[PDB]
RNA sequence: GUGUAAAGUUCCUUCGACGAGUCGAGUUGUUUGGGAAUGCAGCUCUAAGUGGGUGGUAAAUUCCAUCUAAAGCUAAAUAUUG
RNA sequence: UGACCUCAAAUCAGGUAGGACUACCCGCUGAACUUAAGCAUAUCAAUAAGCGGAGGAAAAGAAACCAACAGGGAUUGCCUCAGUAGCGGCGAGUGAAGCGGCAAAAGCUCAAAUUUGAAAUCUGGCGUCUUUGGCGUCCGAGUUGUAAUUUGAAGAAGGUAUCU
């Protein structure tokens, strides 16, 4: 079925007849909406960039991807957040080249 | 409406606009009394999030609280004990500055109930907080089915007992394995785990 | 301080333990007052039962898989299958749990059958109902009228069918496959990329 | 507004829907949330913003 | 009862059985397990070897439910068959119809192979079996069916 | 101290053993007489009376 | 009872706003059974939107599971040298 | 000649706080005697003393939970887990949690939404009445947002078979 039917190994456990579960609305929490995408784009225009974010952009422009990630981790704290920030600052650069 | 924009803009605290506003307002708040009445929220959206309503009986105080740790107030640094207890500097208060702000504001306006509070601004010497208070004797509060609850006497000085958001944060009142010691009250849990329970028919 | 061939003890009595000694002298008094509270609660709402109908759920952990016990409330899907709204269900003696879901069909079917059994014995009064009909009913105990019942263990006679591979060998092979799955997959991925990259 | 409501209450006595007796209002929109939502829906023809908020 | 204790018999004798030289004192030798490496070494070395030191690796957050696996041997396996029907089963069991013994439903995780089975086919349902337990079950014409 | 032991556990089977033994002893005339009961004018033990 | 009212129930479509000097990170002190760091607090840094937290060994890569923080109320079972 | 914002004054109209008690309760602050046969980490003890705040209970509470199961399902307490995992000059010592049985069980509320064809909301004064309040009216609060509507278990806006 879905489990191997035995008590050891890969995918161990008792076989049961699966029943499809209606997803909970709480699991939609990370999803984006038209309302928040719109509001965040205008606030970006009004607010602008942070001092460390301008510093990140210069490092990316000067081909310092390795340098920018080390800065973005030092600022944001974690490597996972630093990766997303560097990707976001490259997209900002990609939108300034037209 | 505009509250969503207000929310998204206050998260850009390092933008030029917000930095300018923080400079100006920090100077202005520093020029007033340590505790003073705010004619209105400086962050209406943040006040709304925390239960504030633009009604009669809702009050805002701004307060200014000194930053840093808690120096041990022993004379000349002499602790008179074992070397593990000789620290005087690098010691920390177990409550947040937000809680101190709430308690001092609640002490000043002793006829009101501290509803909640929020951070407004900051410098090297002070943090600035705005405290949302509710008047329990005002009929606009007493006849409000959503705010009658704070009129009942179990909410007398809830900020002094750690029952606000900041107080419950500092008490460790959260669910899960990371809060085993403080989930239901640290001292209650300790007393429960250090009580000898003896029954009539001993097992 | 340590003398003779005796077990080494851990008697945690170095604090002010005598200030926190709870002796349950009131066990019988609490039993009696608990019974009186229970009678008062029952007599207040008779003939409506004092207990809400509870579901039957599997106990968690590899140690209590076999057992089945009373849950907290019926899931929204289970009540949906019998056509009862949760807001309405809470007012006719049925407990609801918005947190539990039904990944599998067995517990779902057990609880749907349980809800349908309770629903067949339900009689909901109204304004037209007179006290003569209400007095015709006795306050039942729902926890006993719809008990949680363990599925019977399999027993009796069945045909013997012997696979070629022993059960012990099957368990050993399952353990070995689980133990080396990651390294074998890494080895296979490296082998495939090597023999399909230079074979370009 | 009190006079308009009095007229509409007179009209509901006659059996009418009270929407025919009162014309559709053409007025100034105010309120920050209301006006922001109007702008976001491309319904505002002109917005006057105070300079001393 | 206090009337049966030797405290009642020591009344009238000066030292209450503690000696005139030794003089029962507060805590000679220390409190608890004091001096286990210094002056109580002769006791702990003789009676509790292995007391001091570390052995093995730690296990942060050990949940004992993972390791639940009660054992049942083969000489105790037929006690799980219904008592009122054991004697009929011991006679009429064959390859076509043998009793089913659900060991997990009786609270057992592994079937071990100590003892001897009746020379009677059985169907044993287990989470785990030992090599010899399953060899003995197959020899009487039975089978082990793995469950979870 | 109040946390002295006051109640004592007895095995249920042993308690029932003793109850049965006492019921059996109630039918022995010598035991009932040594027990102090003025039963010399009862013709036989056990003494059973009608349900009225 | 002013019940052409209020609420629920089936199905389809388009949507579905969800709390920031906060989360998180470093360091310092204290505390915890929490051990490359359990909670709390100070200071420095400081977010995101299928994102965020947790999954008791630090790290990167790939998955999976499970909830939905930074806002709030709520009887009973529990405590009780006043 | 008048608004607004901010800030004042009044023996202004009407309210509210303080202090007491100590057994239990919510926090802060915080030892040392003592044990380690000495002693400094440790222990006593996250205790005593000190400070702030309540109630008939308090607190906690409807998962940013537990788990790793065939999954449980707010909080609390008891029995057990368990003197266990772990922590500890790994010494003296110390030390929980999940599951399981039970007592008791009860669920929910905001913020973020344009009422926009009508601030529909509310304190107060005055009058009146059948007065823990209703009705009328007038100032005021409030659009820098008071009502109705929704709270993630959802739900909204359109359409929808009609029923309860």
């Amino acid at each position: 079925m879905a489990k191997s039917g035995i008590a050891a190994g890969v995918n161990k456990g008792r076989k049961t007849t699966a029943k499809e579960v209606a997803p909970k609305i709480s699991y939609r929490k990370g999803a984006s909406s038209q309302r928040t995408v719109f509001v965040r784009s205008i606030v970006k225009e009004v607010a602008g960039l942070a001092p460390y974010e301008r510093r990140l952009i210069e490092l990316i422009r000067n081909a310092g991807e390795k340098r920018a990630k080390k800065l973005a981790k030092k600022r944001l704290g974690t490597h996972k957040r630093a990766l997303r920030k560097v990707e976001e600052m490259t997209q900002v650069i990609a939108e300034s080249r037209r | 409406g505009a509250y969503k924009y207000l929310e998204e803009l206050q998260r850009k605290k390092q933008s030029d606009v917000m930095r300018f506003l923080y400079r100006v307002r920090c100077w202005e708040y520093r020029q007033k009394n340590v505790i003073h009445r705010a004619s209105r929220p400086s962050r209406p959206d943040k006040a709304r999030r925390l239960g504030y309503k633009a009604k009669q009986g809702f009050v805002i105080y701004r307060i200014r609280v000194r930053r840093g740790g808690r120096k041990r107030p022993v004379p000349k640094g002499a602790t008179y004990g074992k070397p593990t207890n000789q620290g005087v500097n690098q010691l920390k208060y177990q409550k947040s500055l937000r809680s101190t702000a709430e308690e001092r504001v609640g002490r000043r306006a002793s006829n009101l109930r501290v509803l909640n509070s929020y951070w407004v601004n900051q410098d090297s010497t002070y943090k600035y907080f705005e405290v949302i208070l509710v008047d329990p004797s005002h009929k606009a509060i007493r006849r409000d089915a959503r705010y009658n609850w704070i009129v009942n006497p179990v909410h007398k000085h809830r900020e002094a007992r750690g029952l606000t958001s900041a107080g419950k944060k500092s008490r460790g009142i959260n669910k899960g394995h990371l809060f085993n010691k403080t989930k239901a009250g640290r001292r209650h849990t300790w007393k429960k785990h250090n009580t000898l329970s003896l029954w009539r028919y001993r097992s | 301080a340590i003398s003779k061939n005796l077990p080494l003890l851990n008697n945690h009595f170095r604090k002010h333990w005598q200030e926190r000694v709870r002796v349950h002298f009131d066990q019988a008094g609490k039993k009696a007052s608990r019974r009186q509270s229970r009678l008062r609660k029952a007599a207040k709402i008779a003939p409506r039962p004092i207990d809400a109908l509870r579901p039957v759920v599997r106990a968690p952990t590899v140690k209590y898989n076999r057992k089945v016990r009373a849950g907290r409330g019926f899931t929204l899907a289970e009540l949906k299958a019998v056509g009862i709204a949760p807001k309405y269900a809470r007012t006719i003696g049925i407990s609801v749990d918005h947190r539990r879901q039904n990944k599998s069909q067995e517990t779902f079917d057990a609880n749907v059958a349980r809800l349908q059994e309770y629903k067949s014995k339900l009689v909901i009064f109204d304004k037209k109902t007179k006290a003569s009909e209400v007095a015709s009913f006795e306050q039942v105990d729902v926890s006993a009228t719809f008990p949680v019942e363990q599925p019977a263990p399999e027993s009796g006679l069945r045909a013997v069918e012997v696979p070629e591979q022993t059960a012990y060998r099957t368990l050993r092979l399952a353990r070995n496959e689980k133990k080396y799955k990651g390294i074998r997959e890494k080895r296979a991925k490296e082998k495939a990329e090597a023999e399909a990259e230079k074979a370009k | 507004k009190k006079e308009r409501l009095t007229k509409e209450a007179a009209a509901i006595a006659e059996g009418k829907t009270a929407k025919d007796v009162s014309p559709k209002p053409v007025v100034v929109k105010y309120g920050l949330n209301h006006v922001v939502s109007l702008i976001e829906n491309k319904k505002a023809k002109l917005v006057l913003i105070a300079n001393d908020v | 009862p206090t009337r049966l204790t030797k405290t009642r018999k020591h009344r009238g004798n000066v030292s209450a059985g503690k000696g005139r030289i030794g003089k029962h004192r507060k805590h000679p030798g220390g409190r608890g397990k004091a001096g286990g490496q210094h002056h109580h070494r002769t006791n702990l070395d003789k009676y509790h070897p292995g007391y001091f030191g570390k052995v093995g690796m730690r296990y942060f957050h050990k949940q004992q439910n993972h390791f639940w696996r009660p054992e049942i041997n083969l000489d105790k396996l037929w006690t799980l068959v219904d008592s009122e029907k054991k004697d009929e089963y011991l006679s009429k069991s064959s390859a076509s119809a043998a009793p089913v013994i659900d060991t997990l439903a009786h609270g057992y995780g592994k079937v071990l192979g100590k003892g001897r089975l009746p020379e009677v086919p059985v169907i044993v349902k287990a989470r785990f079996v030992s090599k010899l337990a399953e060899e003995k079950i197959r020899a009487v014409g039975g089978v082990v069916e793995l469950v979870a | 101290k109040t946390w002295r032991r006051w109640n004592v556990k007895v095995n249920h089977n042993e308690k029932r053993y003793a109850t049965a033994s006492a019921i059996a002893a109630s039918a022995v005339t010598s035991l009932v007489l040594a027990r102090g009961h003025r039963v010399e004018q009862v013709k036989e033990l056990p003494l059973v009376v009608s349900n009225e």
